[PDB]
């Protein structure tokens, strides 16, 4: 809703068209959107995350063009991928290391918001639409990982599903719904693949309201200041046209992603990667060293962390009179962990959107950050002792700055003052 | 009137009963299909098996451990008191309900030779290590860290009970019949 | 179980310009076929692909030549049949012998330090590494803490990491000490157990690294196409963002 | 472009969410557009083809839960479905006949269009993006049509992969392309499934693409004048809103087409089909009563119409020098008779919208609809005399309609005056 | 070949109404075990649905002591043994013997007229009224027109239309004079060949309705099934245009 | 100037590049793979076939003809002149490509007895009918009607050739070796 110039037909095609389906006015009001004008590298995922989709869904329907669901087929399918067709080997490991890139972006993306505070209002229905793509992601990077019926995939599944059996008197129907049958089994394989293709469409048009929605605001920028919308006067000097001043931004970035992509996947496209995946599935047989995909292990982390002898475990245990053991609480925690980041907007009580002018903010976020890597790390680690102290700690810190530190902190901090508008900051 | 907004109701109420009608097949659908088994019944023979060692058979899918226990293996369990247990049901589908999880009700022989019972995590339906494995004497889940003592009861990690021991009994001297 | 030692050999398939050695797949080839194909298989192998360019490369009458010592079960007919080059390799005769195509990609030598993956960034996987290290890693006399305490029917090893440990190889806490545990497979290889026709030494150390580069191949049969491609995509996004860079740098320079 | 009013949000939840994603003021303008008042039941094959969309896209991803994409496994699949899978049996029945409703819907649609002058400016994006989304059912009905890969799954794919074949210089390698080998085999049959699944995505896009050209324009109506737009007045008397005064009168069609469409499934499922497809494809044997399914025998009849002897072909082949044989003159007149309606808009040359007030043009019209029931019937005959000569004569008529009477209608006719408003023919 | 005339038999389900007979099913259940199954497979019926609603539900015991006779080759096992109700009929024992699982679908006995379909709408596909006229239409002499011209390992049946024909039954065109033609299947039936347990009479009529009634169901086991949801969605339907209807009036009704 | 429409140049050019090395190996992935057999060889043992007899085999995923001619086959054959045929190419691999449609040019055998083809309709590729079916004495075509005569060649329809003759001969009295 800030001041800009419209479209005007010029070409012949172009008067013809537009009375009749304005088409280009929509490219062109897309496109030229006043953006401000201080946006810095962080603001780039978001294209890194659109190429991926575009990635995965290309490298995706031709993969699915050689791949067979059923458990009989599916593992040799895809070793015929890798050896008979043509390029096939170099088409896997771009779907495969392409769902990392996918979620390198995603964390990245998300921290940036965390940062800036561009959750906060006018921005609650971008975040939460973000929140929804996220769950859409997991869900469709999980069934992906099945299809080729591995050792981590049968097992990965196993476990997956069995989440849902956690939930007291519905659980076992659910888990039985999912799978098909008493077990990970051919039925079960046989409807993740068609979940799997078509989530990503669910995605895009996700991704479509997305778009939408922080078009409708304006995007935010790293001062949290908004753009002055008084005057077109005054909407310039806070803003650049999103063409071509920052379509050249996003493609020059881009690139710099492909570079390092390409070189991971033409030279180290395993890393990412789980040996035992490369072992059919054995329904028999648990690998000892199962671990999951990396994109997972924070979520996993927190969940096997709260065993029978967590202390506030045995409360819950306690005052629910059963219901919540170490099981269903590792689950409440594991996808609670994921929902009060999705209510980070509520709260989160400080007046002031972006962190940067947050003193005492910065040091928690930072925390955060730090405690989302050690998560990942601790994810791979064995549950032995001093494992399982890092992985409560952890845990305990991620609640604690959702639920404790971020509400008291919007009403006791004194923050900086922000610049006058986003003009100042970017002459400085 | 009365006779006008009636049509409103019945239109609307017969609205609701077709959605209904179009959704539960497309629920159902992805329920078992009649080609699945919920239970069956197999035969296994057992006269190679020495003491120390388990053996690994499928069944509906899953893994069923037969593992004939040693010496040490059945002093171990029998020397556990209940109350340090984490799960203290027996967990038997061959005996009642309420029976309690010591070592004798854990076992299909009195001599407490003979523990049958499903390989499956109680936690989220990994295969625990046996062999051994653990800070139990029993079995090792790799998936989140659960052990498991030489009965296979629960006594550490997330799982919250004891691995199962399905319906099985000796129909002959070397015979063990499952469900 | 856990991760351990391996030896770091120098394959000439490694670094970003690393190539398979002809010679040296066909020698290792040679130990498959006379040592490890009593027992294990390659089910995902087509023996077609011993022609195919960037691997073994042998005339595709010696590889016809080569498919009629197998016997194949015809799908049609249902009878036996000498082997084809559009045959895959047979599946393990042991039952308990794990297949082979997939062996050099799923096991992992390098580990840590501390679970932080360094290793693996710098040195690779290392699954052939790790294969040579098994196939070297037998002792002739077993570890001091077992002396008479071996399970029957295994064998002791350096590298093997998952395998059983007698109660007097591990420390309080049950944690085994040795280097190793104990395999099922017993030691397959011994010196100049193959005649390799060139007169390459056929020690156990040349057997075991040139088994090693083939059963890398029959894994990733495709790894120098791979690579090509890497080159190829690296250098044109160099330039490309190079280019980026500049036209980037131009535009902006219109606003502040 | 009508004078309309416009959403204004009225609780508390609805301002929050309007001042940050209009996704409510979209809806709103969308359902409440002023539709003119005097539409007849010509115009509910619009819904109609909607419902189809979603039924054939709800009961294929339910479906390809269960099917299997190989030579070996796809046949007993389907027949698992039938028999094993709860409600199996109805949900394939669905989606197949669901395929014949769809075509119904399009021709009774798009004969709708000839009529009325729907495709005339301003409405020729709208007519077009018509037309892409006519190819692309096509390409996705004989597509699923060959997933149970029985024997007229599997001849069907031949001849229509043959087709290909029949360019000059590439359409080997077109063919070898599209084949995936010498012959239809799994190749074939696994790239069908993965296009399967993704063109009915894309004709969901185009649909919204139709959808949005003819809301800028709006809708025709069977008088053919256009709504007036001189101020908000008038319109309504021309208009009804679309909610609830179309909402309700689709709802009560669409019930009625339900009721035929479930009669069919329920008692008689199989009599739009082929027999031979409950035969397993056999690559050695075509059976001798192979025909194509029924939406598909007038364009099928056209192409064998044009043998060795026909002698425009004579001529065709002569003077190309052998290029155009009867094989690939025959491909050029099917893709021809569709693309020649394509561009009615273009070669209809009269000025007079609707065709209820264009004496002769009526007269062709009506044999244009006689001769797509008959060119239906012909493709079901043999090719033996008289049913040769009937299916040439009937060929050249659809060309004469599109290549000669149309242009040449637009400058002899005399139109009847149409009424002044839609107003009048309404009372009336 | 072509279509041709048959024998317009009253299936008990045909019409909208129409349901098996579950005696019949039973009794041509029996027909196909012990004369059919000798050359004919149905390679897509599971033996457990013969327990299943709204087919010949049998007993489960008993569907379990039929499965006995069949030997199947088990999955894991590979090797042989007795069959279960979770296994399918077995494939055809002879190589040109159709599969049977879907004949009565894969068939149509009514045809026309003049290619319009009109025949089908009101008679229904026929594939059951075509396998009964198969049946009984071999006939003990043949047509005189090849009165010592028959090909060796054929036989004339009057339904059969995609069968070879001696030259000497054609007209002047090359179309055949006969009703029928020349099928490699010898005639299977023959009176009282099966014993049926409720003494129905087992005269080659009631064999060849009752076999081609419970292939009718093998081909459609979910027939019943497909029925009371049509019904269900007619009457769901009829009611709700009704009361659509109504309200679309009502509506309007402020416009006119 | 000069050097500033260059880098817009290079970047336009290398845009267009990336897209080509993108787009390629997308179309190149759907041709044929390294699992399929363009040609392979094969013998067919024929000591069991009488004249008037078709033996249909299977080649290369299609179905190839083996026909035994009876004396009406092959003087019906030889009577047709070259000028009364559709194509006056033998479609004969084994000989000369430009070798006319004669009789003797679509037989492996100089007495013509052994007629060897490709069963594989040359208009869109359905398999033709034969036992002596069409209007030619023949085989005839059901998907759009072609008729081809007692050597397989194209008579009436849309098919514009005669059914291929593969690369076919005896390689001892009662075996074709056909590749
Ligand atoms: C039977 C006499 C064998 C011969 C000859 C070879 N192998 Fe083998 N191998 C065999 C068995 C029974 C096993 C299972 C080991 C276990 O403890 O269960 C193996 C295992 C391997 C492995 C896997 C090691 C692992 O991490 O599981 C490898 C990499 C391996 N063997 C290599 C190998 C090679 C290269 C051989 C030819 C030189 C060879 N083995 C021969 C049985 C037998
Ligand atoms: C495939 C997934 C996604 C795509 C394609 C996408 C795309 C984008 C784009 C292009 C932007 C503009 C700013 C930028 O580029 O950095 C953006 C901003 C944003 N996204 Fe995403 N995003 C995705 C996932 C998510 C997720 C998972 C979340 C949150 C959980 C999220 C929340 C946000 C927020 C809060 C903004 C800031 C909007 C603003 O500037 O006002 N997005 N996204
Ligand atoms: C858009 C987001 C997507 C994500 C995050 C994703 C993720 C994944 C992942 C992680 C795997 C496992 C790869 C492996 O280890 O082998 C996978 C497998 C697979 N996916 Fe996707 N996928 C996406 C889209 C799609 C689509 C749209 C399709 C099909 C139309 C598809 C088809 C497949 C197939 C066939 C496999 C198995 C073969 C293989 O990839 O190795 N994917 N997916
Ligand atoms: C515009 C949308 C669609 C059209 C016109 C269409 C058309 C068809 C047709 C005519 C068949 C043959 C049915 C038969 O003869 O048995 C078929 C089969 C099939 N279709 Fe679709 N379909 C559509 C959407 C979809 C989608 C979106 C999917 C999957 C995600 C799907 C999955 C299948 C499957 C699995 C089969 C084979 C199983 C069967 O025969 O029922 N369809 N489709
Ligand atoms: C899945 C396929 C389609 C869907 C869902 C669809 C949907 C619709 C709907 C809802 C309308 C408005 C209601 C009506 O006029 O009946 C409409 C109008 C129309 N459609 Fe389609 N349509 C489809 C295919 C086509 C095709 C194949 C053509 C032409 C070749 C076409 C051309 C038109 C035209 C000319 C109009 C008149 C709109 C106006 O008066 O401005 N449509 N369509
Ligand atoms: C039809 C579709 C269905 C059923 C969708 C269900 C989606 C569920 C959730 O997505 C929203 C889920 C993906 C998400 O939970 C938040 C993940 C972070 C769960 C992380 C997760 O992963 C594992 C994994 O990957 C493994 O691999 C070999 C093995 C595992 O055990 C050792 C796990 C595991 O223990 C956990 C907790
Ligand atoms: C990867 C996907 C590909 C290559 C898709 C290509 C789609 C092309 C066209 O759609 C746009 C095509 C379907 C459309 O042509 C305009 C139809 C009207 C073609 C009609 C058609 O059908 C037949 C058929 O169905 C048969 O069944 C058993 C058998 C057939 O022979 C006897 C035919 C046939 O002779 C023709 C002309
Ligand atoms: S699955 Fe066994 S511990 Fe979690
Ligand atoms: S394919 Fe034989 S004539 Fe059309
Ligand atoms: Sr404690
Ligand atoms: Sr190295
Ligand atoms: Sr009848």
């Amino acid at each position: 809703g800030i001041p800009h110039d419209h479209y005007e037909p010029r070409t012949g095609i172009e008067k013809w068209l537009h009375s009749r389906l304005p088409i280009v006015a929509l490219a062109y009001d897309t496109i030229m959107i006043p953006t401000p004008r201080n946006l810095n590298w962080m603001w780039i995922w978001g294209v890194v995350l659109a190429f991926c989709l575009v990635l995965q869904i290309v490298t995706g329907i031709v993969l699915a063009m050689h791949y067979t669901p059923h458990v009989d087929l599916a593992f040799a399918s895809v070793e015929h991928i890798m050896r008979n067709v043509n390029g096939g080997f170099m088409l896997r490991y771009l779907h495969a290391n392409g769902a990392s890139l996918f979620f390198i972006a995603v964390y990245l993306h998300i921290f940036r918001g965390l940062y800036y505070g561009s959750y906060k209002a006018p921005r609650e229905v971008t975040w939460i639409v973000g929140m929804l793509i996220y769950l859409a992601m997991m869900a469709t990077a999980f069934m992906g990982y099945v299809l080729p019926w591995g050792q981590m995939s049968f097992w990965g599944a196993t476990v997956i599903t069995g989440l849902f059996g956690a939930i007291p008197g519905i659980g076992h129907s659910i888990q039985t719904w999912l799978l098909g049958g008493p077990a990970v089994d051919n039925a079960t394989l046989n409807r993740f693949f068609s979940l799997h293709y078509l989530l990503p469409f669910v995605i895009a048009a996700l991704v479509a309201i997305h778009i939408w929605a922080f078009h409708s605001t304006g995007n935010n920028n790293p001062t949290g200041v908004e753009v002055r919308r008084t005057s077109k006067a005054e909407a310039q000097k806070d803003t650049v046209p999103f063409w071509p001043y920052f379509i050249i931004k996003d493609v020059f970035a881009l690139a710099v992603v492909l570079l390092v992509f390409f070189a991971i996947v033409g030279f180290m496209p395993n890393y990412l990667g789980h040996p035992d995946n490369y072992i059919e599935a054995n329904p028999l047989s648990t690998p000892a060293h199962i671990v999951p995909e990396w994109y997972f292990l924070p979520f996993y982390a927190i969940l096997r962390a709260f065993t029978a002898d967590v202390w506030v475990v045995q409360i819950a245990n306690f005052i629910s009179f059963g219901i919540i053991d170490a099981k269903f609480f590792g689950v409440l925690a594991m996808f609670g962990a994921i929902l009060v980041m999705a209510l980070v907007p509520w709260l989160d009580t400080s007046p002031v959107r972006s962190g940067r002018y947050r003193p005492m903010f910065k040091i928690y976020f930072w925390l955060l950050a730090a405690d989302f890597v050690i998560l990942t790390w601790v994810g791979a680690q064995q549950t032995t002792f001093p494992y399982d102290w890092i992985s409560l700690i952890a845990s305990a810190y991620w609640f604690a700055y959702f639920l404790v530190i971020l509400p008291i902190l919007g009403a006791i901090e004194k923050p900086v003052a922000p610049p006058a508008t986003i003009e100042e900051d970017f002459n400085a | 009137g009365t006779r006008r907004d009636f049509l409103y109701y019945a239109t609307a109420g017969a609205g609701a009963v077709a959605t209904g009608a179009a959704v539960w097949p497309l629920i159902n659908q992805m329920n078992p299909s009649a080609d699945v088994q919920a239970l069956a019944s197999i035969f296994v023979d057992v006269s190679s098996v020495e003491p120390g060692v388990q053996l690994t058979v499928k069944f509906l899918g899953k893994p069923i451990f037969i593992r004939r226990r040693t010496e040490a293996d059945i002093e171990l369990g029998r020397s556990v008191q209940l109350g340090q247990l984490v799960d203290t049901n027996a967990r038997n589908a061959n005996i009642d309900a309420g029976a309690e999880a010591t070592d004798q009700n854990r076992t299909l022989d009195e001599a407490g030779e003979w523990l049958v019972m499903w390989g499956v995590c109680t936690h989220l339906g990994c295969v625990p290590i046996g062999g051994v494995s653990g800070d139990f004497g029993g079995w090792f889940c790799p998936c989140h860290g659960s052990h498991y003592d030489s009965a296979g009861r629960i006594r550490k990690g997330p799982a919250p009970e004891n691995l199962p021991i399905p319906l099985a009994k000796f129909i002959d001297e070397t015979t063990i019949q499952l469900g | 179980a856990g991760g351990g030692h391996v030896e770091d050999v120098p394959f000439s398939f490694e670094g970003p310009f690393g190539t398979f050695d002809q010679h040296q797949l066909q020698r290792g080839l040679q130990v498959y076929t006379e040592v490890c194909a009593a027992c294990h298989g390659m089910k995902f192998v087509p023996i077609r692909s011993l022609s195919e360019p960037g691997g073994p490369e042998l005339p595709e009458d010696q590889v016809r030549a080569y498919a009629t010592q197998f016997t194949v079960t015809d799908e049609e007919t249902g009878e036996d049949r000498e082997g084809k080059p559009t045959d895959h390799f047979p599946h393990s005769a042991l039952e308990n012998a794990p297949d082979l195509s997939l062996m050099a990609k799923a096991r992992a030598g390098f580990h840590g330090p501390m679970g932080t993956g360094i290793s693996q960034l710098f040195n690779g996987i290392g699954g052939p590494e790790y294969i040579y290290s098994v196939l070297t890693g037998f002792p002739e006399e077993p570890p001091k803490c077992a002396e008479g305490h071996e399970p029957d029917g295994f064998y002791y090893n350096r590298a093997f990491q998952n395998g059983s440990v007698p109660d007097t190889c591990k420390d309080a806490n049950g944690v085994k000490t040795t280097a190793g545990s104990w395999i099922a497979m017993p030691p397959p290889l011994m010196d100049d157990l193959v005649e390799y026709a060139d007169g390459h030494d056929a020690s156990v150390h040349a057997m075991a690294e040139d088994v090693s580069a083939f059963l890398m191949w029959a894994a990733e049969p495709k790894l120098m196409a791979r690579k090509q491609a890497g080159f190829t995509a690296v250098m044109f996004l160099t330039v490309l963002s190079v280019l980026l860079y500049l036209t980037n740098k131009r535009l902006w320079a219109g606003v502040k």
